[PDB]
RNA sequence: CGACCGAGUGGCUUGCUACCUCGAUGUCGGUUCCCUCCAUCCUGCCCGUGCAGAAGCGGGCAAGGGUGAGGUUGUUCGCCUAUUAAAGGAGGUCGUGAGCUGGGUUUAGACCGUCGUGAGACAGGUCGGCUGCUAUCUACUGGGUGUGUAGGUGUCUGACAAGAACGACCGUAUAGUACGAGAGGAACUACGGUUGGUGGCCACUGGUGUACCGGUUGUUCGAGAGAGCACGUGCCGGGUAGCCACGCCACACGGGGUAAGAGCUGAACGCAUCUAAGCUCGAAACCCACUUGGAAAAGAGACACCGCCGAGGUCCCGCGUACAAGACGCGGUCGAUAGACUCGGGGUGUGCGCGUCGAGGUAACGAGACGUUAAGCCCACGAGCACUAACAGACCAA
RNA sequence: CUUGCAUGAAUGGAUUAACCAGAGCUUCACUGUCCCAACGUUGGGCCCGGUGAACUGUACAUUCCAGUGCGGAGUCUGGAGA
RNA sequence: AAUUCGGCAAGUUAGUCCCGUACCUUCGGAAGAAGGGAUGCCUGCUCCGGAACGGAGCAGGUCGCAGUGACUCGGAAGCUC
């Protein structure tokens, strides 16, 4: 993929449950895999910001819930770095549901998002309120 | 730059930017000063903040 | 199934093994280029802190922008080349041939050498040319120390005497560029080796840390769960099968980490300069304070302060030189806190 | 794609045999850690196609590297999910219990079903049910003391030895291009990043920090002040140095020779023919390059200087860039090596005492508030500084 | 649901509030069980003075790679290394 | 809880007072179900009682990140055998 432009140390993990930062119907969503990832022997497979994961819906309406989807982080509350040295850390960690464009499914934001993730994902950036 | 804490002057290259849930932006110089916020402590009670003094 | 699983450790850098010379030998030097010269220089790790740049890479989607950057701090005061060594061709490999010195020595040279009292800096130089009209000539190399009394912050006056190798144009001129370097005292500089933004390898003897286990050593696992309460926290499964019969060298075990030679490749130059403009309030952790002639390493240096450090012009170089990147601050904040 | 029939290779399954052990070679499955095989799953390079392209299908060379995480089940096996370049198989006493685990098989207790007159049985199920030992030898990982080479100091050489020190992926430009009715849709090359592996480092972020400073509960020292105990910090808050990873730095290209394969010249055989002689190319694979070790390499090495009555060294003394003993490195008055003192640079968070205020209370009394006071207390770092201690001095040696 | 290889009525059948260091499963909360390990504390370990056992011992023994042999060798055979 | 046969080991909760409390049930129980709030010190007081160096409350003031401040001190709910 396009370069981040920072670093980042993964908060999470298959397995984690976050936070749908949108208002697709879904408010809890549970990391399955990571996109493009293969890690090494035991190693519990990790994913952050910027990184495209595939998720299953915890919480949220009916029709919603159990339903294998996409999804990009948002925030994450384990720190990043940017090139100024800088570090930049969140309230929680969360997640916006995408489909197969990259497109988000929603049709608005929750909360604020990271400027790295309009490098990667411009359509979901460009439905941000706030991009810190 | 400055602390949104204390108020001394954030070393170049240094500190870290926490976002807020509503998307507000606090940049702390040091991790004392982090600490110190999240017992709910405010900057200018405290004597050895510039802020403070 | 049992998943697959690469070894713990390398077996590239062994035997792991306290090291000979505590001052590092190059095995390896640059090809011969452009004009004769030294290829390499020699100083003492004095501590980290950290700088801001502005982007130089013109493939970066950055370049132009500020940029923070750490950095190693390292004095570099000059040196002084007391001899050439030349080296003759033989069906054994390369051979000693003879040495050329000088009388101009520093007042202290004699705290590791027998000085020369009596010397015949002709009878030698004949000997190097007589060879080479035969055509027998290996390669020419200067005996080179350095002036431990010129940086305080280290305690050792007793110099570090170390063979650095000369390359060049022809084998005459650079033979002649010897001679002239040697003769007049030997003193040169970190400025006539090398330039702000050229990319070298720093080689020097790790940090030392006497005996050490397999989880450090090696990086393998710790028992886990049930395993690691039952009398085995940080010990390997086992030495080998039943057959062979034997335990092999590969498998992990503990002993002497640290305290070895290594060559980092590729470190960047940052800047070379003089005064204490690098120095931190209260003084390097430590080391002390810096105020003389130095150098800006980008990145880690293999070894703890004071230890002395070698240069050789990147022998293997991913990327071009991009010369006297524009600094734009210099952290001076203490290191304490 | 491929029946029938025919010829084989392996030694993973199963069966047969009864050679080895019954004065015992500890079970299955798992785990950890090391080496290997090729009948190749991916990755490199190739050939054919019912090969437009793109995606395939089949085949050749090839074992460098990789081949991961989870849900049921003791399971091996196998079924299932989401990822992936791919999530290959097999050997090492079905590798591995003087390494671990103990869920299953297979002790003694008990229940159910079937069988039995009954004790009891079952190649049926089920709950419970123990893991001994101070390493003599050999083997390897690291550390020393001697002898050989036959005075010492410093600098090297390089027979050999180890390496995966690097593997792989995504994205951008190429390009919505070549190809194609359209749908769809590449490549050489150049860049940016990710992942797995590897070596080192701590300016930055993070952890620790029973150094330190502060708050506060119970109790004892009459109160106050200042202190002890409460597991080897009573608890709570902050945390320097150092050590660390979750932090940060670095890890080719290119040559040489080949395999499969593509060809040149070319004969036996006037022609043809990549081959028989000769030659040009061509694999992540081989060799070099690079990193690490390496004068005990018995052909036991080379150079320069000092010295053979004196060069150099051990002991001693103050210390660590070093350290389990030993070893290693530095300084020793021709001195800043350690300590005291003073600065500087840091950690806490405003000392005791006094003064004013203070809800009230006749008063006594009074929790607490402001000031004095960036105060008081503290430091594993640096500088200054010979005040103190590196003194006296012993020994070996051509 | 059920055709029960081979359930069934004091060889007791069905069932059940309360009780349980009894067997199985699920959720919230919690966490170094794990990802993936780090630093620290106390007692040992290591060096020194004193005290001072036992297990085991046909012999020889610096081994490695293969082979052979009653088919699972430090000792036989050929090499290698030392 | 991704660990493992299995949350084994460790942890979490906790004292007291007020509010409040499901299915089921042999009507006893379930039940501390669950869930929510309070908690120190200083000042002056009210009520019960003969009184306590007994107990229950009120008003005002006031410090800390934290008032069962250490210690002492349950983790909770559901299904089946
Ligand atoms: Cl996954
Ligand atoms: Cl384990
Ligand atoms: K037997
Ligand atoms: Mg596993
Ligand atoms: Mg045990
Ligand atoms: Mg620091
Ligand atoms: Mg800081
Ligand atoms: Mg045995
Ligand atoms: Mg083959
Ligand atoms: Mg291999
Ligand atoms: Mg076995
Ligand atoms: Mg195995
Ligand atoms: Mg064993
Ligand atoms: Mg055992
Ligand atoms: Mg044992
Ligand atoms: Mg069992
Ligand atoms: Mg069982
Ligand atoms: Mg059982
Ligand atoms: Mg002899
Ligand atoms: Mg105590
Ligand atoms: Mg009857
Ligand atoms: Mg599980
Ligand atoms: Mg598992
Ligand atoms: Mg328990
Ligand atoms: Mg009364
Ligand atoms: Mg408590
Ligand atoms: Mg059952
Ligand atoms: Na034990
Ligand atoms: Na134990
Ligand atoms: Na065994
Ligand atoms: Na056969
Ligand atoms: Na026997
Ligand atoms: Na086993
Ligand atoms: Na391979
Ligand atoms: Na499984
Ligand atoms: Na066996
Ligand atoms: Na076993
Ligand atoms: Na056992
Ligand atoms: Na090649
Ligand atoms: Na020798
Ligand atoms: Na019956
Ligand atoms: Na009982
Ligand atoms: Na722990």
């Amino acid at each position: 993929m396009e370069a981040l432009g920072a670093d980042v140390t993964q908060g999470l993990e298959k397995g984690s449950l976050i936070t749908c930062a949108d208002n697709t119907g879904a408010r809890e969503l549970k990391v399955i895999s990571v996109h493009g990832y293969s890690g090494t022997k035991n190693r519990l497979p990790k994913a952050g910001l910027g990184d495209k994961i595939t998720v299953s819906v915890t919480k949220g309406t009916p029709e919603m819930r159990r339903q294998v989807l996409e999804a990009v982080v948002v925030r994450q509350r384990k720190p990043i770095r940017r090139p100024d040295g800088t570090r930049v850390k969140f309230e929680d960690n969360a997640a916006v549901i995408v489909d197969e464009n990259e497109d988000p499914r929603g049709t608005e934001l929750k909360g604020p998002i990271a400027r790295e993730v309009a490098q990667r994902f411009g359509s979901v950036a460009s439905a941000a309120t706030m991009i810190v | 730059r400055e602390c949104d804490y204390c108020g001394t002057d954030i070393e170049p290259g240094t500190g870290t930017m926490f976002v807020h849930k509503d998307g507000a932006t606090t940049h702390f110089c040091s991790s004392k000063c982090e600490n110190n916020a999240d017992l709910g402590r405010e900057a200018r009670n405290l004597e050895w903040t510039d802020t403070a003094r | 199934p049992q998943p697959s699983r690469p070894r713990k450790g390398s077996l590239g850098f062994g035997p792991r093994k306290r090291s000979t010379s505590e001052t590092p030998r190059f095995n390896s030097w640059p090809s011969d280029d452009g004009q004769p010269g030294v290829q390499g220089f020699a100083g003492y790790k004095a501590g980290m802190t950290h700088v801001v740049l502005v982007n130089d890479e013109p493939n970066s989607p950055r370049e132009g922008m500020e940029e923070t950057v750490p950095v190693t701090v390292i004095e570099t005061p000059p040196m002084r080349a007391v001899a050439l060594r030349a080296y003759e061709d033989t069906p054994y490999g390369q051979r000693p041939l003879t040495e050329v010195w000088t009388d101009e020595f520093h007042s202290e040279l004699d705290r590791t050498l027998d000085v020369p009292e009596d010397h015949d800096p002709d009878a030698a130089e004949e000997q190097i040319r007589d060879a080479h009209e035969a055509g027998d000539l290996g390669d020419l190399r200067l005996i080179t120390h350095t002036v431990p009394d010129a940086v305080p912050s280290v305690p050792k006056k007793k110099p570090d005497v170390m063979e650095t190798r000369v390359g060049g144009g022809s084998v005459s001129d650079r033979l002649d560029h010897a001679l002239d370097i040697v003769e007049d005292g030997g003193e040169h500089a970190m400025n006539d080796i090398f330039r702000a933004g050229e990319y070298a390898d720093v080689a020097g003897v790790t940090k030392g840390k006497g005996t050490q286990g397999p989880v450090k050593r090696w990086g393998v696992q710790k028992r886990k769960g049930k395993h690691a309460r039952q009398g085995w926290r940080r010990r390997i499964g086992n030495l080998g099968p039943w057959n062979p019969s034997r335990v092999r060298s590969t498998v992990p075990q503990q002993g002497q980490t640290g305290y070895h030679q290594r060559t980092e490749l590729n470190k960047r130059l940052i800047d070379i300069g003089e005064g204490d403009e690098p120095t931190v309030d209260g003084g390097f952790v430590n080391y002390g304070e810096v105020d003389g002639p130095y150098t800006l390493v980008k990145g880690s240096v293999p070894g703890p302060d004071k230890r002395l450090v070698r240069f050789r012009p990147a022998v293997r170089p991913n990327d071009q030189p991009r010369l006297d990147p524009e600094v734009r601050y210099v952290s001076n904040e203490s290191n304490q806190g």
